[PDB]
This record gives structure tokens, C-alpha cells and sequence, in this order.
């Protein structure tokens, strides 16, 4: 209950389960999210996590009560901020395959992982505003990166949601497919992530996560750095060979 | 060159090479632009008529650096976008052979009543050209996709009456009372609600590259817009009396 | 399985499996990639023409994971996409039923000239199955809506006929006059500006999804290419010299 | 004249006047959408603004004598700078609703703006590239922001035109109505935003424009301290009390 | 052969000429591209460079020979970041005319410049990850920063590429022509820009770098610096000259 | 090559001495563009691990030629090639001490400013006089200086022109030793000779990371420390030194 993990050789599965709740991210959910990518991210099996809902709701918000019961005093010393810094701390690809509503906290949960693929009749929202709140899990600043300021000040100011076909041609979201395929192809996509030597998803995915957070020079010597750590590695040697002599590489992540 | 007339809220012009069969040259498309500025502009003339002199509608551009480029982009094509915007409803009368862009423009009029005399020629393929004029944008949408390949590819005579049975076309006349039905019809559009008939032909226009879901929403917005018209008001006024509307286009 | 012939600028294919109604298995698939190959790369090649071997033109996919993507994404698509893409006039000679991909696969010909006896089988629906091979696409277009919705959910026969009076193909000849008639048309094209020819198919195929603004622009470009090849010169020079032009074909 | 004002509720509504001079930005034009929007910002009784010109034009730039009078020590002293930044100061919902040409400073004056609702026939561009000079009102940092490189530097370097269309496609603008409707549609816009709780917008308005100033982590954790703002505020108890038990809030502005 | 160079007035045009190879970026290559570019940054009967490839490759990556001879010591002391550095630092327009194949160095070469106009047969790509490597010329930062981070994971994470007509709708690139029309189209955009005062463009552009390096803020004041450096030049008087009593403007390069 | 700049060797370090006595050791395009060339050299060098910059007893570097910056004209100023000359200097990956006697004065503190370390002699002065000439500093003065003494310091001495004794500059942090004037340049090597005796390598690592730490906010620089750590760790080099270390002697480093 709550949360389902299952696997498909070094591909996570995380599920969201909580229909009568809309898959609504519970702080025990939460927990239960961070816990499953904390050891994810050290089990040498795995290479590439995928997170999805079902096909009504990926995640429709946040436990409204959870949220009320805080106070000026209880907001400023809650728990769920530093999960959420968790949540992006997880080192390996993580796409998330979202069907249905993608509201609030669950919309900030998609726009935390790497990448989105949507379902064709996928919502995403941010009505945080319209509760006399505001996005308060990266809304109101990874949107806005991906889409501009015209549609993520909308989006957040407003609170009304869009399309998955929106999404799209906003970037984002970087596919759209089919309600009842949705998940198995994201899976294949995360497949096919999974079959690249594993350092380098790591040190490709953490030059990303970087470009958000420093200017562009800095993000170019970094990138080298990162660079130059691959051409150290075994699996490079590996990759190219397996290629150059055209067979499948065996990774030993080293 | 380009013979123009008002009357009765009705803008005809003519195509005026006859013996060149209204080929164009470069001083005829100046003209036409400039009648068609006035057509734009003035909110009399709530309808546009194109006819053509002598025996022929036109027999597109006169053949007499090779940047075919740029008399596209010049001439036909702002001439098309314009006329594809223009707000009123536009007849051509086809009165005889209408070849090249002759054809392509004619076949872009919103409504098109053609000689029984008359055949379209669009023979650009035998010249390894393309179809101009949105040749290639309105034969898929006017013919259907296999005629409109089957035209261009093949590029020989259509009847006025094989157009007709095609759908290309709304009507064909015997060629003597052609000038008198055009006219006609364009007499009777220049009377109705032409603010609401630029919304329909713009909103048919879009509806080729939306989809179902964009399109509602833009007919909710051409209904919100035509229901303040006074042509609205009168119309239900009008019909609730049993008289007849007399509309003012706004 | 599949033979080929070339002859006088034009590659001839016919589907081979006479019994089977030259239902496609994974060998013939191959065979006709790799002729196919052949008239993408091979440029006195300026017409391709499909035709079936035997009384059927083809009963579409051999029915002898159930994972219905993967034969899609392999055989059919590549071969439609490819297709299209083909700068190059394809006739198809429907000469006996065509079923299944068969019939989806002739309807997206630009050409199709069908034998009076044939017919068009899109039973998809009957098998809880959809029409591929672009089926879904081709459809709305060469039969219109109304017509592709009846035709792909109710699931049966078309005339060679019918389908002619409905749009979707060209032509309808008696039988024993097909192989003539198609071949005849195709040693046409193949002297014709296959360059000017290419971009005509591939406009006609863009406009489908352009604005008549985008298609403007698609024309004034293909044009200005056209005006460049060597055959709109011949064309108007030897129209100019009341001659038979050369083309050949750029 | 110059600078029409009227009011819808909660709502002000701010008209570029200037036809026969395309609406171009004015020195006094743009001193009087300062002192208004100034004004706006510390009145209580308004929650969004919204800037329109006419059909044809939205602005079709600036002045171009009160430009040229300007010399390099003149432009060094310049008092334009500052009016801009005040402008982009205001600290409410800024919808630009554009018909016809917004071009440089009209177009800047756009791009200054938290969202813009755009007409079938606007227009976008800078052409300060062609006259010898170039942006000088957030023209080359603005646009890039929201369409990317590529675009933004063929638009800065040409000073070629988009469409409307182009535009949303490219997120510049997130509306495209037709242009009898783009201000009615604008003013709807700004209606449902101004039903929210002021503090609110202006919590989550604050965290937008800083997600422009900082990288995302601090980003993130700034926008946790403006969250936390709200979770002490009066309106933040209404606005969800007033969406539990479905009814329309009535905000205290505390 | 290995690069051919040609001029159109106040163009230079740039063509990667290594067929057999798929026009990869070698050593030598890209030392040429640096010395051509360093030249031309101070010839001033110059405005604009295009860089393009042949219709089946712009580049297709780069020497994957010259890339294994480097273990974790020769990678750390390579002279190629340094040739990307000088490449970057290239002052003047550089648009990039790709037909066919950018892939891994090539593609990152097209991101590199300012504006990519692409063929309607283009695709782009980084499958530096499918090798056991990652980008190292900037595929990591400057991909996302135009196109937003999902796609842009996937791309880098997968390696996967996209048709021109994707990358255009993404803000990769600006333009897409035919095939035969794409370089002739390229440099009428570039005949277009050299047709503007040279300083205006060198400080455009160099205002639009900026904003890759800084908050925007700091963006609109170094933007004003820029704005008031040309009010100072003699091109500024000849470029609103020229426009005011309508004629083509002669700058002098002051 | 330049009679104006003496290059000298001992063992790893390597020795530029600014040797335009007659001009006050100012910095020319021609000893600007030399100095480039020394150091860009001196890069890839794999038997040089340190740098040290010096000049006179009486003069480090007092300025710049004031004819080849008054000839450039507001477009002179645009197109200039000195700015890259400067970028080029500081990209010199390796260790860089600049040893100052006397007067270091506009480009001449700018250039001091641009090195990793400053050592300086007892009467040794630091200024930025471009200020009284009706201009600015341009290669840095603007920047460096209050990243390490602070805005009242810095904008002092940058709006006044007034210069800092060496002792002053060591309180503030302009400067990390002060030494008696005739052995100043001595010490600075011996400070070279010292940092040239670990991994070559892991100098650079360690430079690169205080580089960016003037480029990237905290969390990122945190991040960027790690990477280069981590690839350290890669190295042979790193191996070797601390076995040598753990079994007491003197670490010999292949570069890897």
C-alpha cells in the first residue's frame, strides 16, 4: 500500500498508490519516495529510476490537513522541505511518467525529475495560488526554466492547468503518448538509458543538474572536469570498444 | 490592364489583357493591388467580384536571372494572403480558359461560378514547374487528395463541369447568362450580414490546421463577436417580424 | 516474392506470391526495400509502378508476442515512409482485390489506375484490428471524412468504381487493358521533369498539415528551385519553338 | 491623453495613447505608467494590472528624437534607465495584452511584463539593430530568457519580426486571440488572478522574479521563506477554508 | 581540402570539407575553425560568419581515434577545451547552416553559435552517452538552456536525436528550409545582419554572452553599458541618418 | 627572448624577471605579449610545476606605456588585443607567485592582483593610480582587489589612487608575507620550490578549484571541489605521495 516498487532489470519502478486520494503525496508517501531512491541510488543494480501515478492521477496535490495543521511557528520547522532536497539529491536518471492529473505537489514532483513523459490526456497545474498559498516545492522556480515567464507566471499566478500537448510544445514535458502506453513507454525509454555505462549517466546527469545552478563558463569547466572523469574509467574503454567492434557493452561500473 | 466598377456594394474587376487572355505582367499586379487596397479599406463594398475580358479568364503569368522566387514572392503571393484576410466574401467568374495562376487564383475565390465554355489548365508540371498561387495548399483541400496529385502530376484540362461534379467549384452556368448570375449573387452578398460572413470564411479558413478542440474555441470566440453585431440584432428582429433584415455589415 | 523490371526510365515492381494473393511475408518485405533502394538511388529511374502478379494485386499481410507494433514498425512503415519521401511519380495498378496493407498500401499511390474488376477490402475493423500503412491518415484525405469514417469502421468491399466516383483513386479500366494502361502512363512520367514532378508530390503531401501562409512560403521556395533545373529551360524553349521537349529530369 | 486609466474591481487597466505617434514610448508616457503603476503598488484595492495600446499598435518603440538629442555624455546621465526599473519594480500581476506591432522598446515593454495575452495580428520585434544602436530597456536579456538562443539572437542581430504565432510557439506569449477579443480576454485573465489572495501573488510574483536573479537551490530556498510568509498570514486561513467548504473567498489583504 | 573558405562581402563562409570522414570534427579541423574565426574577428571588411557542413552532414562528431589515444593524464592536459574557448569567443554573428547530420561535436558546434538555421533533413543529436562518455564541448549546458531539462536529459541521458522540426519547436534552432535552400537561405539571414553598423552587432552580441553569465540584473546593467558604448560611436548618427531620410546607412566601423 | 624579460630556471620553478629598468618595468604590449608567451609555454612543460614573477629592488611593474593606451581611440579601445592577453595570463593552470619589490602600481598591481600568491618586500607599494589620469583600472584592478580586502579598501584606494605600503597590504590580505627587500625574491622561490615539490597534478587540481571558487556560488564550488578531488583520485600520483609519505621520504611524481 501507498507506495508499490517493482523492477525491470536496473530499472526502478515507483508507484504511487493512493486512489482514493488521488495518489495525493502524503508525508509518509513522501518519506516512502525518498527512502526507495536513497537506496537506489547506492544499490549497484540499478541504473535508471521511473516514477508514475495511475492512469486518473499521477499526483493530485499534497494532504491538505497535513498543511493546515502547521502554523507561522510549525511551517518554519517542517520536515518535508528537506525531503524534497532529498528527493533531488537522487543521482541517477529519474523520469516521470505521468498519466492523468499532475496538480501542486504532484506537478512539482514531475518537474523535479530529468524527464517527463506524458500521457495524451495528462493536466499539469499549480492551483497552489488559488488556496491562498504558492507553490512551495520548486514551482515557482523549475517551471519557469523550462517554459519561460510568460506561461510559468500564469500557470502559478493563476493556477490554471494545461495539456500535455501544451506541455510539449512548452518543453515541459518531452513526449506524448497514447494513455494506455504511457508507462511501458517510459519504461523503454529508462531501457534503453540503462544500457549506457552507468558512471556516465551519473557524471552526465550531475553536468545537468549544474547548469541550473551556475553561469555558463562555469558550467563548461565543470562539464570538463566531469569530462575528464569518464576518460579514467573502464567502462569507457568498454563503451567504445562494445561500439567500434559493434556488440552490446558490459558495464562493470568502474 | 484591370477595369474596376462599384455598384450596389459590389466591387467587380475585370482582368483587362483579352488578347493575352489577362496574362499578367508586372503593371497589372500594381493595379490590382491598389483596387484591392480600396476593397479592404472601404466598408461599402461588402463584396469582391473577379471576371475576366474578352474570351478568357486569364491565362496566368506571360511567359516572355531565372528567380522564379521572386515574382512568387512579390507578386502572387501577397495577392493571395490579402485576398485569403480580406473580411468579404469573393465570386470569381470564370468566363472562359484560366491557365497557370489564372487557374490556382481563380480556384481560390470563396465562391466560384464558372462558364460551361471554361476549362481550368494548370500545365505547370509540363513546364517542371509547381502549382503557384497556394496551387498546392487548395487542389488537396478543393479536389481531395488523389485528384489534386492526379492534376498536378498529370497537368491537363479541367472542364467548368468536370471541376463541378469534382467539387472544385460551387456552380456552372451557360456562358451567356454567366455575367448576369455572378452578378447576381454578388448583389445579393453585398446586402447580408457581412461582418458575420468574415468570420465564417475565416473561421472555414483555420479549421484546415486546427483541431476540433482549438476550433470550438475559436467558434465560441466568432459567436461572441457576431451575436453583438447589429446584424445580429436585426436578424433575429427581422425574422421574429416576418419583414425582411436589412443589414448594414456591422 | 517480388520481381522487378526496368525498362525505358521506368522500374516496374510486381508482387509475387500469386496464391497467397501476394499477401506479404517477412522475405518479401526485404525484397522490396532493397528494390526500392535501387529507385531512390538510381536516377534515370523517373517513374515507379506497382502492380500484383496473378488475379490479386496484394491480400496484404500473411495472417499465419502478440505485439502487432513491432510488424508495423518494421515492414509497413519504413516502406510508406520511404514512399512518400520518394521524390518520384508512383503509379499504382490495382489489378485484383487488394486487402488489408494491400489495399491501404495501393490507395497511397499518387497515381491509381485500378482494373473494373478490382476491389478494396479494409476489413481492419472485422479482426478488432485499425487500417495501417498510413490507412488512418490516407483515408480523411482521398475519401473525405464522412466517407473514411463509414469505410474504416463498417469494414467492407469497394469497387474499383465506387472508389472511383468517391475520389480515392484516378482511374478504372477494363481489366486486360490495366498492364497497358499504367505501363503506358508511366513511360509518360518517366520523360517528364521528375525533378519538377518530386516537388509537386512532396508540396502536395506538405500542405496536408500547412497553413495556406507556410505553403506560400513552401512554393515561392520550391519554385525558385524549379526555375533552376535544367528542364524548366528545355520546357520553355521548346514550347517557345513549338518542338517536343527533352527532358531530363533536373 | 497619452495614458488612458480605468478600473475594473480589483483590476487597473493602463491604455498606451498616443495613435499618430504609434503609441511610441514617450519620456512623459513612460513617466506616467511609472507614477500610476507606483501608485497601483500600495493600493489595496488593486491585485493585477493590465497594459494595452490599440489594434495597430501596442507601442512601435520609443521616441526617436528624444534618442538622437542624447550624446555619450547625455546617454551616461540618462533618466530613462531608472523609470524601467521601476517599472519592472511593481510588485503586482503584470499582464501586457498586445495587439498589432510591439516593437523595441514596445516589445521590451512586453517582455518587462509577468505575462503577455497576444492578438492573431501581433507583432514582436527589435529592430535597434538596424538604426545602430540596439535593446537598451532588457530587450538582449529578457527575450533569451524565454525563447532561447538561437531566436532571441537572429531577432537581436536582424531585428527581423515574429508573428503572434511563432511567438507562443516559441514562449514569448502564452495567448493568441483574435484581436477584437485579446483585451477582453486579457481583462478576464486578470479578473481570475485578482480573485486570489493579494499577499499571495505578490509572495509568489516576488519568488518568480527571483528565480532571474539566483541559481536554483537558493532559488528553492527562497522560495521556502516566502512560502513560509504565507503560512502566517490571515487570507492563507480563508483561502483554503473558503475552497473546503466551497464557497468564494473574501481576502483581508493580512 | 579539410575546410573551405569563401567570402560574400562582408561574409565569411565556413565549410567543413571531410567527406569520407562525415565531415568529423578533427584536431586539425577545429584548430583551422579557430584560426579562420581569430582572423576574422579583426578583419573589419567583415560582419558575419556562417559555418556549414554538405547536405549529409553538418559534422557527424568528432575523430573517435583521437579521443582514445587520451587516458585520464593526456585527457587532463588536452589543447582541444582551449580551441572551444577561442571558437566561443569569437565577437562576431555566427550562424550555423546545418543540413544532414549535427551529432555529438557537431552538434555542439551548432549550439555553439549564436544561430542555427537547419534543413528540413537536419537531425541533432548527443549519443556521446551510448559511447560511455558525455558531452564535453558544452552539449551539457548549452542544449537546456534552449530547449529546457527534459528534453535535453533525454537527449544527453539516451542519446537519442531529433529532426529538425522537432528542434526548432524546442528553440534549438530558428529556422528550417529545404535541404537545397537551407545554406543560401543562411546566408541571405547573414546579409542581413552585415548590413548593420559592425560595433552595434560585436556589442549586441556581446550583451546577448552576458546574459549566459549572469543574473538579470546585473544582465540589464551591463545591457545599458553596452546600449551607452554605441551612443557614442559615429555608426549610431549614420545607421538613424540613413533610416530617418530613408537610404542604406555606410558605417565606418565608429 | 625579450631582452626586456630574463627567463631562468631552477629545477621545477621557472623565473620571470621584468627587465625594462629604464621604464620603470611598465608593462608594454610587446613585454604583455612576451610574458604570454613564457607562461603559455611554461603550461605544457611537464619539468615546470611553479611560476614566479618578479622585477627590480626599485620597481615590480609601475604601470603601463601610457603613449600605446592614449593612441587607442573610443574604436582603437573596442578592437584592442590586450584584454585577451590579460584572459590569457590568467589561464595559466599552474601555480603563479608574484615576488614584489617597490612599486607595483596600475597594471603593475593589476599583474600582482592576477597571480595565486603575493610575496613582497618590505618597501614594496600597491596602488591603482589610473584614477588621477581621468581613467579606470582595466585588466582587473576593479575586481580582484575588493575580493581580497573589502570595499572600503578597495574603493579607496580605486577612487582615490592612493597607494598601500607592503605592510598595510599584508594586514588587509592584499599580500600573504612581507619580507626585507633583499630577500624578498629569494623567499618566493623558496616558496615555489616547496610547492614544487608536490604532485604536479594535484597542483593544478587545487589551483583550478580556487579559480572557480571566484566563478560559482558556495554549493557550487563545494560540488566543483569534489570532482577535482575525486579525480585525484584517479591519479598514480596520489599514490605515490602518500606512500611516501606513510613510509617517510621524498615523493617522486611521474605526472599521472
Amino acid at each position: 500500500s501507498e507506495l508499490i516498487v517493482s523492477r525491470q532489470q536496473r530499472v526502478l519502478l515507483l508507484t504511487l498508490n493512493r486512489p482514493a486520494a488521488r495518489n495525493a503525496l502524503n508525508n509518509a508517501l513522501l518519506m516512502q519516495l525518498v527512502n526507495e531512491l536513497e537506496a537506489a541510488a547506492t544499490d549497484t543494480s540499478i541504473s535508471v529510476c521511473v516514477i508514475t501515478g495511475n492512469a486518473r492521477f499521477f499526483a493530485a496535490g499534497a494532504d491538505l490537513n497535513e498543511m493546515a495543521e502547521k502554523d507561522l511557528a510549525a511551517t518554519l520547522n517542517d520536515t518535508r522541505p528537506q525531503l524534497w532536497a532529498r528527493l533531488q539529491a537522487f543521482n541517477k536518471p529519474l523520469i516521470a511518467a505521468v498519466n492523468g492529473y499532475a496538480l501542486g505537489a504532484g506537478c512539482e514532483l514531475a518537474l523535479l525529475c530529468d524527464v517527463v513523459v506524458a500521457g495524451e490526456n495528462a493536466r499539469f497545474g499549480l492551483p497552489e495560488i488559488t488556496l491562498g498559498i504558492m507553490p512551495g516545492a520548486g514551482g515557482t522556480q523549475r517551471l519557469i526554466r523550462s517554459v519561460g515567464k510568460s506561461l510559468a507566471s500564469k500557470m502559478v499566478l493563476s493556477g490554471e492547468s494545461i495539456t500535455a500537448q501544451q506541455a510539449q510544445q512548452a518543453g515541459l514535458v518531452s513526449d506524448v503518448f497514447p494513455s494506455d502506453l504511457t508507462l511501458e513507454y517510459a519504461l523503454q525509454l529508462a531501457s534503453k538509458m540503462a544500457r549506457h555505462s552507468p558512471l556516465a549517466l551519473q557524471a552526465a546527469k550531475q553536468a545537468l543538474r549544474q547548469s541550473q545552478e551556475v553561469a555558463l563558463q562555469a558550467g563548461l569547466a565543470q562539464e570538463r572536469q566531469l569530462f575528464t572523469l569518464l576518460a579514467a574509467t573502464e567502462d569507457r574503454h568498454e563503451g567504445i570498444s562494445a561500439f567500434l567492434q559493434k556488440r552490446t557493452p558490459d558495464f562493470k561500473g568502474r | 490592364f484591370i477595369l474596376s466598377h462599384v455598384e450596389k456594394g459590389v466591387m467587380t474587376l475585370t482582368l483587362n489583357r483579352p488578347e493575352r487572355l489577362n496574362s499578367f505582367n508586372d503593371e497589372m499586379h500594381a493595379q490590382l493591388a491598389e483596387c484591392l487596397k480600396q476593397v479592404e479599406r472601404d466598408d461599402t463594398i461588402r463584396c469582391l467580384l473577379l471576371t475576366g475580358a474578352g474570351r478568357g479568364f486569364c491565362a496566368g503569368q506571360d511567359l516572355n536571372a531565372p528567380d522564379l522566387g521572386m515574382s512568387v514572392e512579390r507578386f502572387y503571393n501577397p495577392l493571395v494572403r490579402r485576398l485569403a484576410k480580406l473580411p468579404k466574401p469573393v465570386i470569381c467568374a470564370v468566363n472562359g480558359v484560366a491557365a497557370g495562376a489564372g487557374a490556382t487564383l481563380a480556384l481560390g475565390g470563396d465562391i466560384v461560378i464558372a462558364a460551361r465554355s471554361a476549362k481550368f489548365v494548370m500545365a505547370f508540371s509540363k513546364l517542371g514547374l509547381i502549382p503557384d498561387c497556394g496551387g498546392t495548399w487548395l487542389l488537396p483541400r478543393v479536389a481531395g487528395r488523389a485528384r489534386a496529385m492526379g492534376l498536378a502530376l498529370l497537368g491537363n484540362q479541367l472542364s467548368a463541369e468536370q471541376a463541378h461534379e469534382w467539387g472544385m467549384i460551387w456552380q456552372v452556368v451557360d456562358d451567356e447568362t454567366l455575367a448576369d448570375t455572378a452578378q447576381q449573387l454578388a448583389r445579393h452578398l453585398a446586402t447580408q450580414p457581412t461582418f458575420g460572413l468574415g468570420l465564417i470564411k475565416q473561421a472555414i479558413n483555420s479549421a484546415e490546421t486546427n483541431t476540433l478542440d482549438t476550433q470550438l474555441d475559436l467558434e465560441r470566440d466568432y459567436q461572441r463577436l457576431a451575436g453583438r453585431s447589429a446584424d445580429y440584432r436585426e436578424g433575429v428582429s427581422a425574422f421574429l417580424a416576418k419583414r425582411s433584415p436589412q443589414f448594414t455589415g456591422k
